[PDB]
């Protein structure tokens, strides 16, 4: 019998404890640590992963490429709070200019 | 050198500007995207814009390179955007809101309200057509009966005296916004009876224009249109009574009695008014039932010198007033 | 065309909007390979592998250069100079 | 052997292109090629380290996403 | 004072809120602005100019995409009609011409932006583009919006519903 | 027909459409020695189709 | 030589059988005959030997 349908989520969480258990953390953990770390892991994809489709549906592209993915983290202030230090293989950069390298006539 | 260009797309000095505006979704037209037999229904109300029926030009307009157009046009030999045995119901004086199959049956309106009209006139004989409604959802008015040129083809029928109209719903009758609970709707499945009881020759009163510059003809951008146009308030007060003059908004054979009387005099042409979206189907000509008894409304669709001298036809048939003219 | 300054910000956004790398493969690949045997011989690459340090290296420089160009604005000019780049190199606390 | 000049001014004009700068003195090349070495050779000597350790003379690329976790940056979508 | 008639009476006024307070990147994917981060840069307030107004508490600066004017999109046709009912109940010119085939009428149903103002002396002016094959209005600031002024476009009427302003400059008139 | 409420041209591309089209093109393309007959026949072969 | 390379057809049904033809469309639109066949013979044997 199943383990992840007990909450409902999709995340799994046997694989969780199994290899937090190898993962020498610590030598005994309670039974709410897994499932906890399942929905929280949840819902960070869901965050990410909304933002893939609509940036994925601003280009009227069905495949999301990691450009998008890229745009998606640093446009959002909260996530570029959170992955500060972190690149992107293939992401290139969001477009900027400075204000005042901005020409002019009339 | 290069203006020419820049004044034929922003819009001249001709009359009317060379920028389109048809906003509404016009469809079952405009086919062949180059110079060509084409058609441009247009937002304002009684501008016909048509290609067939071509036209040379005087070449050498500001001393560029010489334009294939000078003595020799191009010829041309594809397909046309009309009818010829029996028009089922037109493609020229419509609003560009309808959507029309290829082969011209069916009748699909705008979100708002819509017309068709049609292009052949009737004086003498029998036109015991019909009009097969094949479907009407709820807050889709489906009036349908004869109007006129001069009739406003998105104003409602019978808010003008040009167009004569029985309502589908609940069968009040409906006429310049004046309504009496006269008869019974109809809808759904509803076929739509239509004979113009003229069948002896009658006299009406066709033409009367009171614009000019409006009537113009200058190069879009790759194509010529005819600029073709009625008018209103001068039309209007032209309105004159004729013979077997009452649009009967018939049953398929069974009338409810003729709902308005006194109709314009001049050339009828049966308009279908819908209200949203509906599909109707449709069969005119001098029969009673079947639609073949003539040649069965053909498309003119063909590669073979029949199209190619049908077109030569219709280019002489303008060619000789483009000639007998004179151009400003 | 003319006009100096118009072609720059062309240039500029396209390349914004694109997203490829910039260096070619074999000179940077010979670069590497003689970086390592700098520090031991006969090192056997992996073709994947050599691709990352590339891409993590723009990723480094692309900071750096937009760093100096802010302090290029701190300094009333456009143009970023050698100076501006020891400026960023050193107040970032990576000396 | 010499191939720090590899690196050649489009190359560098272009990655100066990402930056957001239209305007770049001709005497900036020779530091820009001097930091990027001092970065390529800070990077790959964690990256000997830990391909020599495991005892593989070949250098694979998780380990090198490992020294640059280990660093201070990391990278996403290799390993 | 219960016993003197005072004059001023027709009004013929439909959003009763006059009040004598007033106490004030590519294209595509900017649509998220329009509907979320819209609705705190400006305040609906008594306008000086003519009747109610769009006050300002926040700023905005040049170049800044601002409001996506909408209402019920209507053909030519329906002028006619419109107009009488807008001479029966009251109503103003509110027949919003984007195009001579497209007017977008503001008496049954439309949006905040019907609280406008004209006058020769604007702070904006007027753009359109088309996002997902649609053609939409959307403003786009010249200037800085300062803390109490009110939001007005040119009509841009080339030269008898008068223009009272008080500007200099104001041509008294929608010309 | 073909007087005031069906116009000349109208009348023209509306009621006679295969008679006048195929002597047309006949004459214009074809032309047969003795071309009368064939107008003859040709009109004689279109009475019960259009009024 | 008709129709090849030099004369367009359109052009060449404008410039080959002209003056019967504008006769035969300006007697159809005013004269308004439903059988112009006599008319279009008659200006068709005028010319008859003299088409060049
Ligand atoms: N200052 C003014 N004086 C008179 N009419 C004005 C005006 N400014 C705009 N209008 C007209 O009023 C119409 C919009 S209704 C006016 C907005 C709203 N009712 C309000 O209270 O402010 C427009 O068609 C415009 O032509
Ligand atoms: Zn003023």
């Amino acid at each position: 019998k199943t383990r992840s349908s007990r909450a409902g989520l999709q995340f799994p969480v046997g694989r969780v404890h199994r290899l937090l258990r190898k993962g020498n953390y610590a030598e005994r953990v309670g039974a709410g640590a897994p499932v906890y770390l399942a929905a929280v892991l949840e819902y960070l994809t869901a965050e990410i992963l909304e933002l893939a489709g609509n940036a994925a549906r601003d280009n009227k592209k069905t495949r999301i490429i990691p450009r998008h993915l890229q745009l998606a983290v640093r446009n959002d202030e909260e996530l570029n709070k959170l992955l500060g230090r972190v690149t992107i293989a293939q992401g290139g950069v969001l477009p900027n200019i400075q204000s005042v390298l901005l020409p002019k006539k009339t | 050198g290069r203006g020419a260009k820049r004044k034929q797309q922003d819009g001249g000095t001709t009359g009317t500007t060379k920028k389109a505006r048809s906003d509404p979704l016009f469809s079952a037209q405009r086919l062949p995207p180059h110079g060509y037999p084409l058609e441009h229904p247009f937002n304002k109300d009684g501008y016909r814009y048509i290609l067939a029926e071509p036209d040379p030009h005087a070449p050498d307009p500001e001393k560029l390179e010489l334009d294939c157009w000078a003595g020799k046009p191009i010829p041309g030999d594809l397909y046309r955007a009309c009818l010829y045995e029996r028009v089922l119901l037109a493609l020229h004086d419509r609003a560009p809101q309808l959507k029309i199959s290829d082969d011209r049956l069916t009748v699909v309106g705008e979100k708002g309200y819509s017309m068709v009209r049609a292009s052949h006139g009737v004086r003498k004989g029998a036109w015991y057509f019909e009009i097969t409604v094949d479907e009407m959802p709820p807050d889709t008015a489906a009036r349908l009966g004869w109007s006129q040129p001069l009739g406003n083809l998105q104003a409602p029928l019978g808010y003008d005296k040009f167009s004569y109209s029985w309502r589908s719903k609940k069968g009040t009758k409906f006429h310049q916004s004046i309504g009496k609970h006269y008869s019974s709707g109809y809808g759904q499945g509803d076929v739509l009876g239509f004979y113009i009881n003229l069948p002896e020759d009658t006299e009406t009163a066709k033409s009367l224009p009171d614009t000019y510059k409006d009537k113009a003809l200058i190069k879009f951008k790759s194509y010529l249109y005819f600029e073709e146009k009625d008018f209103v308030d001068k039309a209007e007060k032209s309105l004159k009574q004729t013979p077997h003059s009452e649009i009967i908004f018939y049953k398929n054979g069974v009338n409810q009695g003729v709902a308005y009387k006194d109709i314009f005099e001049g050339v009828y042409f049966p308009a279908i008014s819908l209200y949203k979206s509906c599909t109707v189907s449709i069969n005119f000509g001098p029969c009673f039932k079947y639609p073949p008894k003539d040649l069965t409304y053909r498309p003119m669709s063909d590669m073979g010198w029949g199209a190619v001298v049908e077109h030569t036809l219709a280019d002489v048939l303008y060619h000789v007033e483009t000639e007998v003219d004179g151009r400003r | 065309r003319y006009r100096p300054g118009t072609v720059a910000l062309r240039e500029i956004r396209r390349y914004q909007k694109s997203t490829e790398l910039l260096i070619r493969k074999l000179p940077f690949q010979r670069l590497v390979r003689e970086i390592a045997q700098d520090f031991k011989t006969d090192l056997r690459f992996q073709s994947s592998a050599v691709l990352a340090l590339q891409e993590a290296s723009e990723a480094y420089l692309v900071a750096l250069f937009e760093d100096t160009n802010l302090c290029a604005i701190h300094a009333k000019r456009v143009t970023i100079l050698p100076k501006d780049i020891q400026l960023a190199r050193r107040i970032r606390g990576e000396r | 052997r010499d191939n720090i000049q590899g690196i050649t001014k489009p190359a560098i004009r272009r990655l100066a292109r990402r930056g957001g700068v239209k305007r770049i003195s001709g005497l900036i090349y020779e530091e820009t090629r001097g930091v990027l070495k001092v970065f390529l050779e800070n990077v790959i000597r964690d990256a000997v380290t830990y391909t020599e350790h495991a005892k593989r003379k070949t250098v694979t690329a998780m380990d090198v996403v490992y020294a640059l976790k280990r660093q201070g940056r990391t990278l996403y979508g290799f390993g | 004072a219960r016993a003197e008639v005072h004059l001023r009476k027709s009004a013929f006024d439909m959003f009763n809120f006059l009040a004598s307070k007033h106490r004030q990147l590519p294209m595509p994917m900017r649509f998220r602005h329009l509907k979320k981060t819209s609705k705190e840069a400006v305040g609906v307030y008594r306008s000086p100019i003519h009747g109610r107004g769009l006050f300002c508490k926040r700023n905005i600066d040049a170049g800044e995409m601002v409001i996506e004017y909408a209402g019920n999109v209507i053909r030519s046709i329906q002028t006619d009609k419109r107009e009488k009912y807008y001479d029966s109940k009251g109503i103003g010119c509110y027949m919003f011409r984007i195009d001579d085939s497209e007017v977008v009428d503001a008496t049954m149903h439309g949006n905040a932006a019907r609280f406008i103002n004209h006058s020769c002396e604007p702070n904006c002016y007027s753009r359109v583009i088309n996002i997902d094959g649609q053609k939409h209005i959307v403003i786009f600031a010249m200037r800085k919006i300062y803390r109490g002024e009110e939001l007005t476009y040119d009509y841009k009427f080339p030269i008898k519903l008068p223009c009272n302003c008080g500007a200099k400059k104001c041509r008294k008139f929608l010309n | 027909v073909d007087l005031q409420s069906l116009p000349t041209r109208a009348y023209l591309d509306q009621t006679v459409v295969p008679i006048l089209l195929q002597g047309l093109a006949v004459l214009a393309k074809e032309r047969p020695p003795n071309p009368i007959e064939f107008l003859a026949s040709y009109l004689l072969k279109n009475k019960a189709q259009f009024e």
